[PDB]
């Protein structure tokens, strides 16, 4: 959960052009403060990438480029390269209640260098063995995907599920590909107490879903 | 040239304090131009801001942690530090110090402050929320159900559930099964234990041929455990 | 004899303009003042005036006026008249109901933005009151926003009263800033000392 809203990934091919939009409100953005961008390199801190919407500090080079607009903002990568895959934020101020700094949900860049790949998805319910240990856990496991970029949400009857949900950052499987696993953990009560839920997984803005009934 | 460096305790008990400390090298915490700020970002997920602390005595908190959040600074040590009391499994994170500049050529630097921006950050620690003592797993099965079955592969599995700490070893048919494999990494559930599957594709008309067994191997708590994985029927 | 134009220029053209919050007042008197010229000296966005007919200003007589000037940014323009409210007219610079003067306002992106940005103009964000018609604040004290004393420190409740705009030149235009200047016009009961051309005492 964040204040800013950017897409949770963006792919290119070496040598393209890319965008990362930061949507916040008149609150933030369009009350006229500065976004700043910061790039994490995997395994490392983030690290200032643009501050006050466009300037580049010393080192960060030619080919990012920062605007904004409105209530958006806008972070431009062109010559994309491989050295470029890293999670980009963008940052803010909003004035709402008593004032606090804000970030963007941070966005996954992907260089492409293999073909993109829609995920697999297999939904477990909890075991017959699990259950008799007084214990449900849901399993959500998600296979076969590039970009390694994913979003899982769960439903209980409809409803979105937060609590009891843990869910594991994509993976390298032995085919080069991505793989992911999202867990929701119940009690057998609360198992019982639905229709049926779903795992939904979306990937580069396509979502599907597997689902699981107590009945079934 | 400014570095930061972050220390503080890997492991707090739920309900205690944390604290954390950050030593700022080629510059002075007694700063008027610049504050002193912590980021936190839990695994796999974004970066929240905690606080900032500026010209020693002025602080500005994150809204919905301020009643947990302390800062002060050290001019002696020329470090600067955060406490943060009553951590629940929400608050298990990589904190990073940082400092906060306001834009250039600015007078009046409170009045700047919205504009403020983070570098450089420091390295940034780890610290995991848990009251877990060394516990082995349970292994529960995950069954191949009428769906998979009726098609050309099945998917089945083992939940390594409930386990501390890491790490966990999982084979299949005592590393006579290979391909098809893959063990996640494991999850932190909000009960401080650990968690991970693994699962494996493998051929529908197996199901009644082939024994699915997965090894479990648990070397902190000497734990290791056989669990056989066939598609017993909903 | 009286051939010396009032200083307009002094004001209008002034290399600097202060924050609104310290908002500047220039006292002109004992000369000639032709408002014509100041309508067609440059391309004002706003040229606004209350309490007397702008056809005839010229024929027109004070015993002295006042030209306050300040920047703020473009979308708070429209505070600066009577009757209005927002963060400008209560808490940094007010308008009587029965203003009689004129509010002359132009875009100053060129001289008040600068790429980076320019954060030096200020406005006050938190008062205890709002301004009465032309009082000034000028100070910097924190703002004690709940029950407990601030002792000249910034925490929670205890904010710094004033705060950055940020002008940079690519912003919106109502994000731009805008240079003011507000002339007053005193009728007391002595004699006028400021008068146009065009009225009969010359
Ligand atoms: C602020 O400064 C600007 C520029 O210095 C002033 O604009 C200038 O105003 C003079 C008025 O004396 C202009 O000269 C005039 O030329 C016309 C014919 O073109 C003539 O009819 C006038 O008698 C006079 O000779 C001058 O061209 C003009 N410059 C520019 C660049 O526009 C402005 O008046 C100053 N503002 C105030 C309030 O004093």
């Amino acid at each position: 959960q964040s204040v800013l809203m950017q897409p949770p990934s963006v792919s290119g091919a070496p040598g393209q052009r890319v965008t990362i939009s930061c949507t916040g409100s008149s609150s933030n953005i369009g009350a006229g403060y500065d976004v700043h961008w910061y790039q994490q390199l995997p395994g490392t801190a983030p690290k200032l990438l643009i501050y006050g919407n466009n300037n580049r500090p010393s080192g960060v080079p030619d080919r990012f480029s920062g605007s904004k607009s409105g209530t958006s903002a806008s972070l431009a990568i062109t010559g994309l390269q491989a050295d470029d895959e890293a999670d980009y934020y963008c940052q803010s101020y909003d004035s709402s209640l008593s004032g606090s700094k804000v970030f963007g949900g941070g966005t996954k860049l992907t260089v492409l260098g293999q073909p993109k790949a829609a995920p697999s998805v297999t939904l477990f319910p909890p075991s017959s063995e699990e259950l008799q240990a007084n214990k449900a856990t849901l399993v959500c496991l998600i296979s076969d995907f590039y970009p390694g970029a994913v979003t899982v949400a769960w439903k209980a009857d409809s409803s979105p599920v937060k609590a009891g949900v843990e869910t594991t950052t994509p993976s390298k499987q032995s085919n080069n590909k991505y793989a992911a696993s999202s867990y929701l953990s119940l009690t057998p009560e609360q198992w019982k107490s639905h229709r049926s839920y779903s795992c939904q997984v979306t990937h580069e803005g396509s979502t599907v879903e597997k689902t699981v009934a107590p009945t079934e | 040239q400014v570095q930061l460096q972050e220390s503080g305790p890997g492991l707090v008990k739920p309900s205690e304090t944390l604290s954390l400390t950050c030593s700022v090298s080629g510059d002075s915490i007694s700063s008027s131009d610049y504050s002193w700020g912590w980021i936190r970002q839990p695994p796999g997920k974004g970066l929240e801001w905690i606080g900032t602390i500026y010209y020693i005595k002025n602080t500005y908190y994150n809204p919905s942690l301020r009643s947990r959040v302390t800062l002060s600074v050290d001019t002696s040590k020329n470090l600067f530090s955060l406490k943060l009391s009553s951590v629940t499994a929400a608050d298990t994170a990589v904190y990073y110090c940082a400092r906060e500049r306001p834009p250039f050529d600015v007078v009046v630097v409170p009045a700047a402050r919205p504009y403020n921006w983070f570098d450089p950050w420091g390295l940034g620690t780890l610290v995991i929320v848990s009251s877990a003592s060394t516990k082995g797993p349970s292994v529960f099965p995950l069954a191949p159900s009428s769906k998979s079955t009726s098609g050309g592969t099945a998917a089945l599995g083992c939940l390594v559930k409930d386990y501390f700490p890491e790490p966990v070893t999982v084979s299949w048919n005592s590393g006579a099964l290979t391909s098809g494999v893959h063990t996640f990494p494991a999850v932190l559930q909000s009960s401080g234990l650990y968690s991970l599957s693994s699962v494996v594709t493998v051929p529908s008309s197996s199901l009644g041929t082939q024994t699915y067994i997965c090894n479990v191997n648990h070397k902190p708590s000497n734990t290791k455990v056989d669990k056989r994985v066939e598609p017993k029927s909903c | 004899n009286i051939t010396n134009l009032c200083p307009f220029g002094e004001v209008f053209n002034a290399t600097r303009f202060a924050s609104v919050y310290a908002w500047n007042r220039k006292r002109i008197s004992n000369c000639v003042a032709d408002y014509s010229v100041l309508y067609n000296s440059a391309s004002f966005s706003t040229f606004k005036c209350y309490g007397v007919s702008p056809t005839k200003l010229n024929d027109l007589c004070f015993t002295n006026v006042y030209a306050d000037s300040f920047v703020i940014r473009g979308d708070e323009v429209r505070q600066i008249a009577p009757g209005q409210t927002g963060k400008i007219a209560d808490y940094n610079y007010k308008l009587p109901d029965d203003f009689t003067g004129c509010v002359i306002a132009w875009n100053s992106n060129n001289l008040d933005s600068k790429v980076g940005g320019n954060y030096n103009y200020l406005y006050r964000l938190f008062r205890k009151s709002n301004l009465k018609p032309f009082e000034r604040d000028i100070s910097t004290e924190i703002y004690q926003a709940g029950s407990t004393p601030c002792n000249g420190v910034e925490g929670f409740n205890c904010y710094f009263p004033l705060q950055s705009y940020g002008f940079q030149p690519t912003n919106g235009v109502g994000y731009q800033p805008y240079r003011v200047v507000v002339l007053s016009f005193e009728l007391l009961h002595a004699p006028a000392t400021v008068c146009g051309p065009g009225s009969h005492h010359h």
